[PDB]
């Protein structure tokens, strides 16, 4: 049987500087055939890839800042944040590739704690909010090229149409 | 030292039709490491499409797209390919090509994908039967649509920026 990830909140509503954990559980024992348990973090931001952050559970790939920390074994695997920073919002992923077929967890979002209204932006730097706002082109592009599809979607069959007269 | 994967040769294809993707690979040395594809499905699942070895002798693909999938590679060319043959609703994805470190962790860098699309199974079964006036009308009839939703997508993406804006000039 495949081996199922499953990963535990959906949503995680955090302020900046707070703890993050997370956790990733598999349906069955993950220890590839030479040992190693190949269990692996990804965090993906809206409109982008995902990128590596922690691999064989608790290894952080190069470039990934101290704060973030990965731990378990057999079923149950975490993910740590000590102190989160307005780049490390986004959708976490762990990912088992010990038995085939490799899977992927359904995601956990980390997303900051909004309020009622936007008060909540006053206290990021300047900084931090340029990014929030240049976050917001790659998902756009993604949409409107999403819509772009829908349409040649609906003109194929017209096409057709068209062209067996 | 400038890593760079680049996803071509996505778009819209029928049930039952056949795409072949391309991933330009540069930066790198690309024939000393694995090589593999993954799909993010509309609702943001990730899933592992296809995996081959530095020098191409040995393949992996889970149960979904057996039979179906061709992962290759030229190494002297620097290029990933996914030839994908037989496709069904449920293949419709951004595909990333992603480099392995054999041993170590499996997806090391990421292209940002190419999207493939799969059209639906049906609309063309009352359209047979309409004149050719009434087909090309629906035809100029769509582009209109289209950049409507472009355009509101815009102002939904302006109406998010503001507060953002609003934030940095009250500092």
């Amino acid at each position: 049987m495949d081996v199922l990830m499953t990963q535990t909140p959906l949503s995680l509503p955090v302020s900046l500087g707070d703890q993050a954990s997370i956790s990733c559980r598999s349906s069955q024992s993950i220890v590839h055939s030479n040992g190693n348990t190949y269990l692996e973090w990804y965090l993906q931001k809206p409109g982008q890839s995902p990128k590596l952050l922690i691999y064989k559970v608790s290894n952080r790939f190069s470039g990934v800042p101290d704060r973030f920390s990965g731990s378990g074994s057999g079923t149950d695997f975490t993910l740590k944040i000590s102190r989160v920073e307005a780049e490390d919002l986004g959708v976490y992923y762990c990912f088992q590739g010990s038995h085939v077929p490799w899977t992927f967890g359904g995601g956990t979002k980390l997303e900051i704690k909004r309020g009622s209204d936007y008060e909540f932006l006053k206290s990021w730097t300047v900084e931090d909010l340029q990014k929030r706002l240049l976050a917001l082109d790659p998902m756009m592009e993604q949409e409107i090229e999403e819509i772009r599809q829908k349409y040649q979607c609906k003109r194929q069959p017209i096409l057709d149409a068209i062209e067996a007269k | 030292m400038e890593v760079q994967l680049v996803e071509s040769g996505g778009g819209l294809v029928k049930p039952g039709g056949s795409l072949k993707l391309s991933c330009a690979a540069s930066g790198f040395t690309f024939s000393s490491y694995a090589m593999s594809w993954v799909r993010q499905t509309p609702e943001k699942r990730l899933e592992w499409v296809a995996t081959i070895s530095s020098g191409g002798s040995y393949t992996y693909y889970p149960d979904s797209v057996k039979g179906r999938f061709t992962i290759s590679r030229d190494n002297a060319k620097n290029t990933l390919y996914l030839q994908m043959s037989s496709l069904r609703s449920e293949d419709t994805a951004m595909y990333y090509c992603a480099s392995a470190y054999d041993g170590s962790y499996y997806f090391d860098y990421w292209g940002q994908g190419t999207t493939v699309t799969v059209c639906s199974g049906s609309d063309y079964e009352f359209l047979k039967s309409w004149t050719v006036e009434d087909l090309q009308k629906r035809l100029l009839a769509l582009d209109p649509m289209m950049e409507q939703e472009i355009e509101e997508i815009r102002q939904k993406y302006q109406s998010k920026r503001q507060p953002i804006l609003d934030a940095i000039e009250a500092k």
